[PDB]
């Protein structure tokens, strides 16, 4: 993948220039947030099951028909697939937050995911609501500083599906 | 970089990052300040390093610049020093990234086929890299000299 | 190729057993004593 | 169903159905009438089975409806009874199908992930299924009780 | 795949209802036809190679161009490919007949066959003729009652290709 | 046997036999007396079945015994009838086993290269097993004739 | 693996003769107990988890040293291996019972098991006690007629280990 | 330990330990005494941590000690507290070692199946270990409490 | 062809043609004229070869035309001789190509399944090809017949 | 992959006809030009590295932006892949010239090449310029007749890409 | 494998006891030795090529028959294997030294090494002599204090081969 350090390295290698003051300032900015990112990633890893629990509970409270007969998540198999997809989203959002870049979302999650769901019959809007539920649940646990960072990657996933 | 390597390793197993590799990322973001200072020092003194290493190499290998040599001429010597500049920039990239990965991707993979196509002798490449290592190590402090020499030795072994 | 471009078999028949770069995926090998 | 499993087994091996598979299909088709009678009996008595099974389960495992339990409260007990209704319907599907394939594909694959997500204890599922087994085979005759007990057996073993 | 019993089970699952009189009537219909289905399946399994032989002979007699030089079936390789395709068609039609549903024909056979033939250059008209040849050959072997049941699945394959 | 296949299928997925597997085993052992008396009827009719099957084989396929054919000569006809006896014994084994496995591990696996080694036409083999089917199913009762004929169907399909 | 029917088939095929009255009687004897064997296997299928739980509880109450620190069962991993071994023993005893043959145990279970346990330091005596505990727990539920036919294979496993 | 992880990595890609890894090992060994103080401080407070965590768990989950619950009774509650003592000792071991590998090798590999065999709810386990985190972190200074919270969180995630 | 085979072998190794393939191609193109004459010899007298080979085949295996044989009847005998015509044309194609690639591609890949569907005995095809080889080697003069025999030999080995 | 001889064999096989005078004329023409083809192929094989070096030098001299930062040939790996592609084009043009047919070019080179380059971002016009650079470099080494012969295959590659 | 810390971890886990004063003494001892171990490991890593240089030179000087034809070192591949084995030994001695315990050497280097060398014809005594060559070169290079520590692992490997 490509993180913020590698993003700067690539944008300066393509130009053929050495690191100037602006590049070094970007690197300083990334290194400053490193402790916050590591702390948030550890917190999310510790509480991933709880986050998926509460997010899924809220999503199926707002849209019960998904888990009722005739809903896309009505079976044990399809409910498990739902919570598996939510876990994938949480894990990859954590990866993107650690890296500080959204490249891994585009090349490991969002590559053909919209048409995958369309072919499957998966409701994309309900998936976006689930991602929003995950975001608002995670924000409380990680803290506002880490919540702001997790939000951008959650909305990147949401806009990728939407 | 270290962050990318840890994330790739965690992703290949479909799991969150373990506390050990989170500690690795913590150490990397801790060392970031001094590694930026080292890279900035190399960036500022790039012309001095390039001139010193070019002169040292051309004295050590007169055949490259002599007629019938690969770097003979104004334009070809300029190309030689421009390659040295690419590799110095790559070493700065590796220092900021915390691993030799930028160096490998940008200027190591397929280098032998490239220089074979360009009739560029690889022993000359290795000696030029070693000359730049000596010059840089001379210019910066002792503690950071080992860190810089790590990347320079990686490049020298890759070109060898 | 998902990796080094010049390791494709069409150009390089021995490219399959070539040394892995940072461009290649993760490689998982089981060296644990094979008892 | 029996036909579906036999056909997929044959197709996986690129062959026509063997004489044993055809004989098994013959037996299933012959027994379909008693299968449907059993399914009608279970379908008609669904509410009594659910009520008595819930009462027996909560008498055997009072912790579930005790404060702090997963089934504490009228709403969560209602959801528990609704799950019992799901599993009774799946049992009737399995009876008419002659196999546990509908039960497996509808309510066994990924059920542990679902109940971990819902904080639902699998042992409680096990005593709930055993209670439904007892109550339902209480209504059925011996031959019917054996076949229905086989399906409740499969469901309890899958949850356990 | 899906068969008639699983079809009833699936529709009542999506609707989330217990079985009604209509479902039991459908199941009784399948149970009534099952013994005839088993007899026909055993008959076709016994005479598979024969049925393929007369059907291919009839097709290549009606359309001698196929086997002659410049025909799509003119080679040992292409002739064997034609016979292999016909064997697949017979086996999966038997599976569909014994199941009582044509879903296996949609998934395993029909989803992709037209595009495959159009890319390969196979004449789809001649292939429908071969399927009709298998139909009328197998009808005499399975018997009139089983011929009526097998004809719908051969017609399904012919319509899927057409 | 049926029990053997059920046990292997259950063990492959590392799980106890499903109610469908138990149902098929129960139906198999329930019908033990019928298939057993069927095998007794087949085995008490060695030579009538063998001789009539050979007669129909040679009169529908005159060229096996014609000069130049596979069975031309007395000794080759004797070997033909010996193979017929082999396959009849295998059919009895499969009938008692409740499955076509004994025929497979004994007579089906490798039959094509065997008879290609012996230069034995496979259409002749399928004609012979069809004739034996007719002769054997003539003797048995209507219910048992179908059971015999299904195993003969498997053998005929397996040959060619 | 071979059951009684496959065993008599092997004997009569190597001997090269058709079935005689003695082998027919042996097949009758197997078919007679087929019903009881199927019923016992069906009972054990439900109670496998409960039987294993109660057997582990009794074995570890009689021998608490195994689970206390320094014991062979002391870890999550080694306790896992212990209960997995008991699961395997119960399942393979059920397989042998339903087959009617003890050969399946020899081919998979008992092939060098003593040497492997001694190599890994597993106490043979406590494994024997665990097998015996599974024996009474299973027998209490299967029924006396099934208890004898299951305890014969349990005794065979215990004697193979000891 | 940190040394073990660095060594197994270096062996995996098959070269001597990298200078950064040598820096990491020096940072680990230079901080060993602080880890020893942390481990001793936790050891001195075994009873308070264990009993306060158990009290918090049984306040959040009265059902576990309700009749029919898993930890109902004096002896079963004692086993509960002894399990908490096991995990506290493992956490001290991990703090001394510098990572979580002891906690994996002794307490996480196969914990799910074991508590299933004992019918012990894993949600109860995560609640208990979170309670142990809450108690133990307060006993220590901020820098040390952060490190200990890392291990407690990792164990809680492993149990869940 | 020889050229196509050499090109394919070079492409499999991703290398240009070495002197070995190049001078074997030079030899092949040098000898093309005599290959053309040999092909003309078999083409001009094809009907003689087909009729002689059919006569020899029916002498060796009269059962093919005998009642119950596959060649019984005027039409089926015509189809037999037409197949022999096909294979003679393929052999001439192989001669002009210098390789057995046309023979293999047009008449060897799938020949078993095709003649099995037609129920043609492959051994009878083998004697047919042997008779064709005898006749063709009869017509050709000296070393020429040699290479022609090779092709026929291959075809026989292909069909047996 | 078919050469001139195989092309004649196929055009005579599809008709079912035996060889006549016209086919012998065509094969005699191919045999006549075979010596020129073999000499040219050997010359190109011996001088392949020199041809690639000269043509790459000419291309990167005419379009220096390729090997400068921001060009598609700017990195060691991309430069290596560029000269690797030139080696493909030269080697396959040698194969096509030796075979006397352009089937290997539609068959192993140009199939899906436009899509591959468009996905990679490789410049098409610059690659066509490099193929010419190889054409002018190779013509001088191979002489007038062999250059006229190889020009049709190089122009085939250029037109297929363009 | 296990290092010095994990040895104390295991000794206290088997007893089930928490850490006490003696454990802290052992741990402090290892921590104190750690800086010396790290410095020696870095010295070996920097100069490992040189230790191989001198050790191989001395070994082949003492026993020139190996490199000469008919010896076990006579070919380029086999000589490379010879030097790679000494590289293995140096690397794993460094690993064991940095860990502090010899368990890794048992698990990886010496696990079936003697039998494999005997089957391959490798002379155990000559490989041992190479081991003392590396040991003495290391002792010269890293100073006597680290030499004493490295000698333990080197003679462990020597006796394992012996
Ligand atoms: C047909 C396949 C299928 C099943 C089985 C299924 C079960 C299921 N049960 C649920 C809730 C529930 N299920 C239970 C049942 C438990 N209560 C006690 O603990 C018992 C041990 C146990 C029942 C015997 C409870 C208490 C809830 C409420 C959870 C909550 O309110 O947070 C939910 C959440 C959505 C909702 O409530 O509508 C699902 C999806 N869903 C399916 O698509
Ligand atoms: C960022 C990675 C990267 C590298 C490394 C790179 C090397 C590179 N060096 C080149 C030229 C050259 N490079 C050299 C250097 C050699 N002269 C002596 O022999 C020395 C041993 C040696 C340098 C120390 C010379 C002499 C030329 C001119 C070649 C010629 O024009 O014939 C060229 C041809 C294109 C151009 O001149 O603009 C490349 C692609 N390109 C890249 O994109
Ligand atoms: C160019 C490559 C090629 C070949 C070789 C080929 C063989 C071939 N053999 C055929 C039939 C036949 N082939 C034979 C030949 C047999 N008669 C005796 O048994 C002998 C053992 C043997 C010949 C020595 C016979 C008798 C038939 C007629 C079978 C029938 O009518 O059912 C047919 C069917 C003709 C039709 O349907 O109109 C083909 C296509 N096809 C090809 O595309
Ligand atoms: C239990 C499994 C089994 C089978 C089936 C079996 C078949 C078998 N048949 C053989 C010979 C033979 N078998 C036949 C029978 C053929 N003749 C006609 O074409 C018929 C179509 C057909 C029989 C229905 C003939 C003619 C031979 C003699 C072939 C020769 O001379 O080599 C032989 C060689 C031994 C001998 O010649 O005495 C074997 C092994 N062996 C086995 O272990
Ligand atoms: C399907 C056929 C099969 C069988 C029969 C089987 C038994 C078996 N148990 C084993 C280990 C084990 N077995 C046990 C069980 C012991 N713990 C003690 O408390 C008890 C006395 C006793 C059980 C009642 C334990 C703890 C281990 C792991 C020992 C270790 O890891 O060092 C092993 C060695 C593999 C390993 O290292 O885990 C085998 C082969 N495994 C199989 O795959
Ligand atoms: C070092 C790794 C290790 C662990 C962790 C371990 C745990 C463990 N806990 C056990 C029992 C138990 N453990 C618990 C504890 C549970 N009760 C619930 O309320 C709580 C959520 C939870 C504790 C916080 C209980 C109640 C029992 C008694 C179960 C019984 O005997 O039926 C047992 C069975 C032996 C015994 O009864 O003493 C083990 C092996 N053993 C190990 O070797
Ligand atoms: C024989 C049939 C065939 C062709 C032609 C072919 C081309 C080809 N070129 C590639 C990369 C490449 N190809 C080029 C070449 C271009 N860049 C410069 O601008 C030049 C103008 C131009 C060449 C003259 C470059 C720079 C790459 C690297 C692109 C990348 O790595 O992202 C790749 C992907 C990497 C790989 O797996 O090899 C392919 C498949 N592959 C084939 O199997």
């Amino acid at each position: 993948m490509q993180d913020a350090i590698t993003s700067v390295i690539n944008t300066y290698d393509v130009q053929g220039k050495y690191f100037d003051t602006s590049a070094f300032d970007k690197l300083k900015a990334y290194y400053a947030t490193g402790e916050l990112r590591v702390r948030a990633a550890g917190t999310i890893s510790a509480n991933a099951a709880t986050i998926i629990k509460e997010a899924s509970a809220k999503l199926f409270s707002n849209q019960p028909d998904l888990v009722r007969p005739g809903g896309n998540a009505y079976t044990t198999r399809r409910y498990a697939a739902c919570v598996r997809d939510m876990d994938y989203f949480l894990r990859y959002a954590t990866y993107a937050m650690l890296a500080g870049d959204t490249s891994i979302l585009d090349e490991r999650v969002l590559n053909g995911l919209k048409e995958t769901y369309n072919s499957l019959g998966v409701p994309i809007s309900s998936t976006v609501q689930g991602i929003q539920a995950m975001k608002e649940v995670t924000g409380s646990l990680v803290g506002s500083g880490a919540a702001k960072e997790m939000g951008v990657y959650f909305d990147y996933l949401s806009s990728g599906l939407s | 970089s270290v962050v990318t390597k840890a994330i790739v390793s965690a992703d290949a197993e479909a799991r969150y990052l373990s506390p050990g590799e989170l500690d690795r990322i913590r150490g990397f973001v801790s060392s970031g300040e001094r590694r930026l200072r080292v890279a900035q020092t190399l960036t500022e003194s790039r012309e001095r390093i390039i001139k010193q290493a070019g002169d040292q190499l051309f004295q050590k290998r007169p055949d490259l610049v002599s007629p019938g040599g690969n770097a003979y001429g104004a334009e070809r010597t300029a190309s030689c020093l421009r390659d040295l500049d690419y590799y110095l920039r790559l070493v700065t990239f590796g220092i900021v990234a915390g691993d030799v990965t930028p160096i490998e991707e940008i200027g190591v993979i397929g280098v032998k086929e490239m220089y074979r196509n360009l009739e560029v002798p690889l022993p000359g490449m290795v000696e030029a890299v070693k000359a730049m290592k000596s010059v840089a190590t001379g210019l910066l402090s002792g503690d950071d000299s080992a860190e810089v020499g790590y990347y320079f030795d990686y490049l020298a072994g890759a070109l060898a | 190729r998902s990796g080094n471009p010049i390791t494709n078999e069409r150009g390089n028949p021995a490219g399959g057993i070539s040394d892995k770069t940072s461009l290649s995926p993760q490689i998982f090998k089981l060296t644990q004593d094979n008892r």
